[PDB]
């Protein structure tokens, strides 16, 4: 249980210092982003997935 | 009854309990009980002050005062000892309980007359045989009136008595025999006279009230200065019950 | 024209812990006077001597052995109303 | 994008937002993002400093003691019992910052510089009376629905914190609000000076989740008014009608809140109960009075008539109305109610046979800890006096409550200044200078 | 705070200053561009 | 000067046993005193009863006697009036009423002593200042 | 302990890294 | 209707001085203060100030004079209850418990409120800028800080600045022994702010009157080259920049007359801002910087700085202010 769920708030944390960055750079982005909106979509429907993830995984560490 | 809520700011904080027309009855006094004021309250309503005629004959008058210092005047919850002597005279010794109010009242010119109305180490006593606590009632003792500064106070120069300076040392080389008066502190402790008549009895509940009469001198500023002799007028509350 | 505080600095209170005068505060210079002992001292004052305090009514047995030992640390002068008045005795207005 | 452009500096920058509704739209909700970041990661910083058995107010917390006023994690006397609720708030909140962080960097360098043709709904012009009172209207029916929350919570779910329950402070249910208008209006027409105190001197929650209840009614039947309404004439007349004219008028309002909340939090001790932010200046020096007079009564001394230095009482003196009160430099502070001091309080003040008879030890406890913790501290936080040594690191939360947010409350009363003054000129054609060739003086009159 | 997030103890330490940062965020990005 | 072994050599019991506390005993053996002694007993002295200070002349003169680790220790346990005649647990910060002083809790029996030592360790360090107050600021 | 340190370096230089990203790309700055 | 023509009047740009709104308020309630403060400085009785029956003179019949002479705050028993003429039994009562103090303090700050929002008003009759009203926030808002908000914190109008010189010092010296003010950065940035602005002013007008361009005769004064309206400048930047420009370095000169004037304007009234908010923080008794015993040396003895020099003489005020008003060892009101 806390093999899974350390992982996915391990990489919460490292996913969100990417979407930090990378949004932002995306966005203001002149050419080179239809690239870009997938990974946009990408990342943002999977943090919202690893935000319950690690929220249902909580009830089951602590 | 009446809540802290209800009185809190109206000024009835500082009145007396008054009982009601009807308690014009009389207290059953047991020579083999023993009784205690249970509570005794002094409410001031007049502070007349004997003011100094000139210096040749007259006599001396009691002159009206304005009170400065508000609604701050009354003793409160002051309990004693209500001793029965043999000879049917009762005897109340006062114990404990707020019996003093420093008090300060202006005279026709502008005078401020600081004085401490009090009751401490009351001793009055009544008539010889009082089976019972009457309207007619009346109590007549002496109390003791401590200085109205206490030993630690400090002038505006520094001068004390338990404490603080005992020259003028803003005048370092003045000649301080004529500064004698100021420079050396005084405690000073006299008695009073006060009458407490007795024009309400409540027999079931112990309750008596009526008007008192004290006289006092005020402030002397630790020996500064001579005290104006002050004649204090109100009405009293006191409850009766058996120790 | 006389500070009578002074004045009685000049006498045994000057020197021991008037029972009559001395504020409560000064039992604490010796052992098992305070607080218990130093409240009834001061409740009964004064005393025409110093051993009257012996007589103070509800003393057990050590409490009277405690007060002889420490008899020569005690004195008793005329009381001084500049120092007895205002609850001083309980508190005369010093701390630290 | 720039000065030549749009007519103002970098240090004015923001001030080229007024008429790009997009943009200002992600302005808005990034800074908001960020209030709901700090409001999440200071909790979490609060949390892992936090210690259980240690008071919070020794501890330097701003954001748990609000947390605990609600009834979350704490239970009898303000003790916490689970510290779960302060992680769940702290989570909540930071997560929320990073949805509200994503439109708002969206909506800002991306979005539609306009919303005007994007949307006839989003879209907006500061001059049109009738969008900015219905956009009003709905923000009044979203703050009176909050207000409801505070009501949900505390007859709903679980309860508050009442300082002033009985048998000591605990968690309870609001069961009887008070909705008389004689009450609830009765505050706002209460004296904002001594022995009255406005609306700081609500001393009891039903009061309060009362009048929860009536803002709430009052905002939403308001904002359906303003909805459905437009500005009257003399509404039209009297006002700017402008982007920083509105900006003016809810600094004004903003910097008046601050001024209330900095006195909300320095007297009042029931919404910022004293086990939580520790004692109010008032309190403490109470407590003082109160510590010292049982400590003498235990040696002997008679209260009532020990007579003072100046010739008032010791211990106990009267108020200027004749009530009982603690005597020395604290006459000032009678007006004083605290659950630990009123068991002590009779019909005309305090009652000196329940003083010398029925005071006990929690009450000596309560008295002591909070003369100990007045709220006196440097800004290095040294705890006490200037004059005091280096030992107690301590300032009360009191004091950074009350000092950070008048400092902002003065700086916003400015801002209206600043931001009204241009708003008035503006208008009127005249915020970049006279113009040199019709100086109105000069067609004046002269003065003499 | 709960002991399966003690891991993250140095980063909630540093979370409550990262508003600031954003305040000097505007400054770079304008030196960036040479204050327009 | 420095914290020499000598300073830090502090009288155990009532019958002149001593033990020396090394330097970190002494660190700690502040910081658990500001933890839960200071708010009242800043600089030696107490503020909600300035008659009594924690002094090693005033300890000594306690009784029992409080001018060595056991004896500190054991007030810290069960703490009483200067003349031992009452138990002021309920009004004293104690092990005996941690429930109503949660900050007495978690002190282990080490963590009393160290305490005790920094009382007795001071006052051969700042001399009258120690229980002195303001006048030796 | 210094993880402190490493933590307050990759958060403070996630700003700034943008800036120089935009400008590499001469994005919209 | 004869109301337009009062509003007329009343916001007239032709009055020789300009009424407006806020002066509708402003007048009467600076004329109630005016009048009360020079009867009360000059005949008013003493003042149980510490409310301890302890009476201060004040007024000059009374034994003061110009320097020792002040309009005493009212007592500690009231408090921060509000106590008009009408709340007392006397005039006698009113005058011994300090009522003129808030009859004062409280026309005046109203009136001095109105003040600044009358210039604004005028400012926006005559067609200016609108910010001067803005400067004069900062010592408006000092006022407020020694009358109302630091005893509304303590807790005291007593506790206010007192209407005197010697009154003034008196609150400046106590409140140095309980809050170290000078320690505190607030105050710091407060004397930078009135030392940097006398700088500035001294420095302004030394530059520009040694620019000025010559008009006049040997036998005239300079003044004169100046006349009233004109539409060019009296002196010559460019010459004045060259020399501050060459008395330290060209580019921390200022080129730009508005953006110097500026500069002129926000270095004392930011300064002052924060010397206002000094005392407004130190009312919530949030104090100057504590260093006492902050050095200690090997063994653990003391090490004394400055700070501890101050500190000691901070003790000597602090024992010795209201000799007569503490009966418990902490000063907490
Ligand atoms: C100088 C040159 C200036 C040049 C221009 C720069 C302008 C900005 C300068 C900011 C300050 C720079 C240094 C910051 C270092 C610091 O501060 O570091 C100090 C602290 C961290 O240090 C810790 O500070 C603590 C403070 O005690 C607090 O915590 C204690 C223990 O829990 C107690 O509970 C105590 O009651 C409580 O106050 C303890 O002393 C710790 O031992 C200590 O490690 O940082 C913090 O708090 C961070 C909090 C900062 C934001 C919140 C400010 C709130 C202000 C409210 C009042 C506004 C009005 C003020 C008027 C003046
Ligand atoms: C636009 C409209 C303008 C209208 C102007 C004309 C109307 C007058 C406005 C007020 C003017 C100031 C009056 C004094 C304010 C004050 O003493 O406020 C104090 C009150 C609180 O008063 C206290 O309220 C207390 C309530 O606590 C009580 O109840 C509590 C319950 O928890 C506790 O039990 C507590 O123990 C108990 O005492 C007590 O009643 C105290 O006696 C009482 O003093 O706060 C409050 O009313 C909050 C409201 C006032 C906030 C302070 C305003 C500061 C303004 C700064 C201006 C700066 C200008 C700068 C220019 C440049
Ligand atoms: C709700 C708040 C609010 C809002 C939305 C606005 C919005 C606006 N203001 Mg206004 N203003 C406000 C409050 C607000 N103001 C307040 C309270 C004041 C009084 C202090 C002012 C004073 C003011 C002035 C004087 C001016 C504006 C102007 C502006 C415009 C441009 C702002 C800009 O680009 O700033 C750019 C932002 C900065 C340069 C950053 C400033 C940072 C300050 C100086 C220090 C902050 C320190 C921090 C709190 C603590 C330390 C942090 C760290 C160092 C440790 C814009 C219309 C301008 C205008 O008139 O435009 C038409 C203008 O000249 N405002
Ligand atoms: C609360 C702070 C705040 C906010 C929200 C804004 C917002 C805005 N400002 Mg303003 N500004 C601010 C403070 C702020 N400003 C201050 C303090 C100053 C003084 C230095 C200025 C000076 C200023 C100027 C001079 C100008 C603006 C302009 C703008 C707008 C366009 C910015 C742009 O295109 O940048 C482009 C920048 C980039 C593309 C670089 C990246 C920027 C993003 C936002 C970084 C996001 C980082 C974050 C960690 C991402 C998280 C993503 C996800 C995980 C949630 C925008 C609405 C402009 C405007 O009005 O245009 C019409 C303009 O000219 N601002
Ligand atoms: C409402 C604001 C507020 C308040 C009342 C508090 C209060 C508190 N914070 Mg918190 N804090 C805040 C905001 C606030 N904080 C913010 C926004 C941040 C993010 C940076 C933090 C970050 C933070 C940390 C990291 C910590 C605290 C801690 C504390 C405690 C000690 C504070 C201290 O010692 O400061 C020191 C005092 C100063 C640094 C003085 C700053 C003075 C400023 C610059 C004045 C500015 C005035 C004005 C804006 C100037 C405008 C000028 C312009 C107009 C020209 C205390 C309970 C500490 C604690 O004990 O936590 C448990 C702690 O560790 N805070
Ligand atoms: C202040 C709030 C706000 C407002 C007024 C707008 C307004 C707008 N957004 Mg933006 N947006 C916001 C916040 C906001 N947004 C936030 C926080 C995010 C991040 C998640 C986004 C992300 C976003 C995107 C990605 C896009 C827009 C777009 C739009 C436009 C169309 C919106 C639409 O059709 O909604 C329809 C929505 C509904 C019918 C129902 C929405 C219900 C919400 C989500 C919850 C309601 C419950 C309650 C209010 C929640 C409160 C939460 C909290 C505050 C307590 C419009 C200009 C679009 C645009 O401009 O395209 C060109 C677009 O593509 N927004
Ligand atoms: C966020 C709150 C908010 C805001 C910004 C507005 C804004 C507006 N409302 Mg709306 N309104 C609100 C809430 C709000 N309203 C709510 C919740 C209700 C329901 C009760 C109403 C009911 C309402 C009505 C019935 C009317 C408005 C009108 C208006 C307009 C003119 C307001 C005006 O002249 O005020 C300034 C007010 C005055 C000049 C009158 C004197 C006010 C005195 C001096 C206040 C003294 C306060 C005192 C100092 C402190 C408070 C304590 C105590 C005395 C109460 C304006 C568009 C008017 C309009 O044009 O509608 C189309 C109108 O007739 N509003
Ligand atoms: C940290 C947990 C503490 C230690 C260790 C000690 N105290 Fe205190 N203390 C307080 C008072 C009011 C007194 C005097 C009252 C009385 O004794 O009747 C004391 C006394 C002591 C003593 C006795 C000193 C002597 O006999 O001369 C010792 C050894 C002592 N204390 C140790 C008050 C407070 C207080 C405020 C509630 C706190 C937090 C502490 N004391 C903490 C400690
Ligand atoms: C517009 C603009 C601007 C601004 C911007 C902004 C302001 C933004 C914001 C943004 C934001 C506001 C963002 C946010 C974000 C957030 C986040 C990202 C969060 C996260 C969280 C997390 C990750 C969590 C985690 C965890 C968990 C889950 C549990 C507990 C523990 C931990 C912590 C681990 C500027 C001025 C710069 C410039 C340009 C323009
Ligand atoms: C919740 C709560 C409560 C209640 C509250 C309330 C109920 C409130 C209300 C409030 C309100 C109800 C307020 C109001 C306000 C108002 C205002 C603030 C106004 C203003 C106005 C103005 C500002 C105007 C101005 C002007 C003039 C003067 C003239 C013309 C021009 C102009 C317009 C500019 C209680 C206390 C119970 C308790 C606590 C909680
Ligand atoms: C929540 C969270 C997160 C997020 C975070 C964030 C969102 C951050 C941000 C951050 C940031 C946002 C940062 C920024 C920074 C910035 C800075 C650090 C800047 C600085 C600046 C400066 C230093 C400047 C300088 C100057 C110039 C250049 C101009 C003017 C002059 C001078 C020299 C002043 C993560 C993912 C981690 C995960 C965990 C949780
Ligand atoms: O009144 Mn005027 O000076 Ca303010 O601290 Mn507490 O109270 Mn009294 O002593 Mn310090
Ligand atoms: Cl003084
Ligand atoms: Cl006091
Ligand atoms: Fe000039």
């Amino acid at each position: 249980m806390t093999i899974l769920f350390q992982l996915a708030l391990a990489a919460l944390v490292i996913l969100s210092f990417v979407m930090v960055i990378g949004v932002p750079v995306a966005y203001a982005s002149p050419q080179d982003w239809d690239r870009s909106k997938q990974l946009i979509f990408l990342g943002s429907g999977l943090w919202i997935a690893l935000v319950l993830v690690v929220g249902v995984l909580n009830f089951f560490v602590v | 009854t009446l809540t802290y809520d209800d009185i809190v700011g109206t000024g009835l904080a500082n009145k007396c309990p008054t009982l009601d027309d009807t308690a014009r009855g009389a207290y059953p006094i047991d020579s083999s009980q023993t009784y205690r004021i249970a509570r005794l309250c002094l409410q001031p309503t007049t502070f007349l002050v004997k003011e100094e005629p000139k210096n040749k004959r007259q006599e001396a008058e009691f002159v009206p005062t304005k009170l400065v210092t508000r609604e701050t005047t009354s003793l409160d919850q002051i309990q004693g000892e209500l001793k029965v002597n043999s000879d049917g005279s009762l005897t109340f010794v006062e114990e404990d309980g707020i019996d003093f109010q420093p008090v300060t009242v202006q005279m026709a010119g502008g005078e401020r007359i600081p004085l401490l109305f009090t009751v401490k180490n009351l001793v009055a006593s009544t008539q010889p045989n009082v089976t019972s606590i009457t309207t007619s009632t009346d109590f007549k003792g002496e109390f003791n009136v401590p200085s109205y500064r206490t030993a630690n106070f400090l002038d505006p120069k520094g001068r004390g008595l338990a404490s603080g300076y005992d020259s003028a040392i803003a005048l370092p080389q003045a000649k301080e025999e004529e500064l004698a008066r100021a420079n050396v502190k005084r405690f000073s402790l006299t008695k009073g006279q006060i009458s407490l008549n007795v024009a309400k009895v409540d027999g079931r509940t112990g309750e008596i009230a009526g008007t008192f009469e004290s006289e006092q001198l005020s402030d002397d500023d630790m020996g500064a200065h001579e005290p104006h002799e002050v004649k204090i007028q109100g009405v009293f509350y006191a409850s009766i019950e058996p120790a | 024209l006389v500070n009578v505080v002074d004045e009685k600095l000049g006498t045994a209170y000057g020197e021991k812990i008037d029972l009559n005068n001395t504020n409560i505060a000064a039992f604490i210079q010796y052992r098992g006077l305070y607080p218990t002992l130093a409240k009834l001292i001061v409740k009964n004052a004064p005393y025409e001597s110093v051993e009257d305090v012996l007589n103070i009514p509800g003393l057990t047995e050590r409490q009277k052995q405690i007060l002889r030992e420490n008899l020569e640390h005690f004195t008793v002068t005329e009381v001084e109303t500049a120092l007895v008045e205002g609850g001083d005795r309980y508190n005369n207005g010093l701390y630290k | 994008r720039d000065q030549e452009s749009s007519g103002f500096a970098w240090w004015a920058g923001n001030a080229r937002l007024i008429n790009l509704s997009g943009k200002l739209l992600g302005a808005h909700v990034a800074h908001a993002g960020l209030i709901v970041f700090w409001a999440g990661a200071m909790t979490l910083f609060e949390l892992a400093h936090f210690i259980p058995e240690k008071p919070m107010y020794e501890q330097g917390l701003i954001l748990i003691p609000h947390i605990a006023t609600l009834g979350w994690g704490v239970g009898p006397g303000g003790e916490v019992v689970d510290t779960f609720p302060f992680f769940v708030v702290g989570v909540v909140h930071l997560i929320s910052s990073a949805v509200l962080g994503f439109g708002g960097v969206y909506h800002a360098i991306r979005g539609p510089e306009t919303l005007e043709e994007y949307s006839s709904f989003f879209g907006y012009d500061w001059k049109d009376k009738n969008k900015m009172t219905t956009i009003l209207g709905f923000h009044l029916i979203v703050l009176g629905i909050g207000a409801l929350l505070l009501v949900a919570k505390a007859m709903f779910f679980g309860g508050l914190y009442d300082t002033w329950a009985p048998g000591g402070g605990d968690v309870r249910v609001i069961t009887n609000p008070t909705l008389d208008p004689r009450v609830i209006f009765g505050y706002l027409l209460k004296s904002p000076f001594g022995g009255e105190g406005w609306i700081v001197s609500v001393n009891n929650l039903e009061d309060v989740v009362g009048g929860h209840i009536w803002i709430g009614l009052i905002c939403i039947a308001g904002g359906i008014w303003h909805i459905l309404t437009t500005p009257f004439g003399w509404a039209r007349r009297a006002f700017i009608w402008s982007g920083e004219a509105y900006l003016s008028y809810s600094l004004g309002a903003l910097s008046m809140m601050g001024f209330i909340a900095t006195c909300f939090v320095w007297f009042n001790n029931t919404v910022y109960p004293s086990e939580f932010y520790g004692p109010t200046g008032p309190e403490a020096s109470q407590a003082q009075a109160m510590t010292f007079l049982i400590r003498d009564q235990k040696l002997g001394a008679n209260v009532g008539s020990a007579q003072g230095p100046t010739g008032l009482g010791k211990y106990l003196m009267r108020s200027p109305t004749g009530e009982i009160i603690f005597g020395g430099e604290t006459m000032r502070f009678w007006d004083f109610r605290g659950p630990w001091l009123e068991p002590l309080r009779g019909p005309n003040g305090l009652d000196l046979n329940k003083i010398k008879n029925d005071i006990q030890p929690w009450q000596e406890r309560r008295a002591a800890e909070y003369m100990t913790h007045a709220p006196l501290g440097s800004l290095n936080s040294v705890g006490g006096v200037a004059t005091e040594i280096n030992s107690v690191n301590f300032v009360s939360p009191r004091s950074w409550l009350a000092t950070s947010h008048f400092v902002l409350a003065f700086f916003f009363l400015v801002g209206h200044l600043w931001h009204a003054g241009r708003a008035r000129a503006a208008a009127a054609g005249f915020e970049k200078g006279i113009d040199r060739e019709s100086e109105p003086v000069l067609s004046m009159p002269s003065l003499d | 705070l709960p002991e399966a997030y003690a891991i993250f103890d140095p980063l909630v330490d540093v979370l409550p200053v990262i508003p600031v940062l954003f305040l000097a965020l505007a400054f770079v990005w304008q030196a960036a561009v040479g204050f327009r | 000067a420095e914290l020499t072994p000598e300073v830090l050599t502090v009288p155990l019991n009532s019958e002149g046993k001593t033990i020396t506390l090394t330097e970190k005993q002494y660190l700690e053996g502040k910081r658990l005193f500001q933890y839960a002694c200071a708010s009242c007993h800043v600089g030696g002295i107490t503020k909600t009863n300035p008659s009594l200070d924690l002094r090693t002349e005033t300890l000594a003169l306690a009784t029992p006697p409080r001018d060595n680790i056991e004896g500190l220790v054991d007030y810290m346990k069960n703490p009483t009036t200067y003349d031992g005649e009452q138990e002021i647990a309920e009004v004293h910060p104690s092990l005996r009423s941690a429930d109503i002083f949660p900050k007495m809790r978690n002190l282990t029996e080490k963590d009393l002593v160290a305490i005790a030592g920094h009382i007795l360790v001071e006052p051969k360090i700042l001399g009258d200042k120690w229980g002195g107050g303001k006048v030796y600021y | 302990v210094i993880a402190q340190l490493t933590m307050i370096a990759m958060i403070g230089i996630a700003g700034p890294m943008i800036i120089f990203l935009l400008a590499v790309r001469r994005g919209n700055l | 209707n004869l109301w337009e023509r009062f509003c007329n009047w009343v916001t007239s740009t032709d009055n020789r001085l300009y009424v407006g709104w806020f002066g509708v308020i402003m007048i009467p309630t600076l004329l109630a203060a005016t009048i009360c403060f020079v009867i009360a400085f000059i005949a008013a009785p003493p003042v149980d100030i510490d409310g301890i029956r302890e009476p201060v003179s004040g007024s000059l019949l009374y034994g003061n004079n110009i320097i020792t002479g002040a309009v005493v705050p009212s007592s500690n028993a009231i408090g921060l209850h509000f106590y008009p003429i009408w709340e007392a039994a006397s005039l006698d009562e009113w005058l011994y418990n300090g009522g003129p103090y808030q009859l004062i303090i409280f026309h005046f700050l109203l009136g001095a409120s109105c003040y600044m929002g009358r210039q604004w008003e005028l400012s926006y009759r005559l067609g200016m800028r609108p910010w001067i009203c803005v400067a004069y926030s900062a010592p408006l808002a000092s006022a407020f800080a020694v009358f109302l908000i630091y005893p509304i914190g303590q807790g005291s109008f007593s506790d206010g600045m007192p209407l005197g010189i010697s009154g003034t010092f008196n609150f400046m010296i106590v409140f140095q022994a309980e809050h170290n003010i000078l320690m505190h950065p607030f105050h710091q940035l407060g004397v930078a702010g009135v030392f940097g602005g006398a700088l500035f002013c001294a420095m302004h007008g030394s530059l520009v009157t040694s620019s000025l361009i010559r008009e006049t005769t040997e036998t005239e004064s300079a003044n004169y080259g100046y006349k009233f309206g004109q539409e060019e400048e009296t002196y010559n930047i460019v010459a004045a920049h060259g020399y501050f420009g060459r008395l330290i370095f060209q580019y921390a000169s200022f080129n730009n007359s508005r953006s110097l004037h500026f500069f002129l304007a926000a270095w004392p009234v930011v300064g002052v801002w924060f010397t206002a908010l000094g005392i407004s923080t130190m009312a919530f008794n949030l104090n100057g910087f504590n260093f006492n015993h902050s050095v200690i040396d090997a063994k653990g003895n003391v090490i004394n700085t400055w700070a501890d020099i101050i500190n000691r003489a901070n003790l000597g005020m602090e024992v010795m202010h209201e000799r007569n008003a503490h009966n418990f060892p902490l000063d907490l009101a």
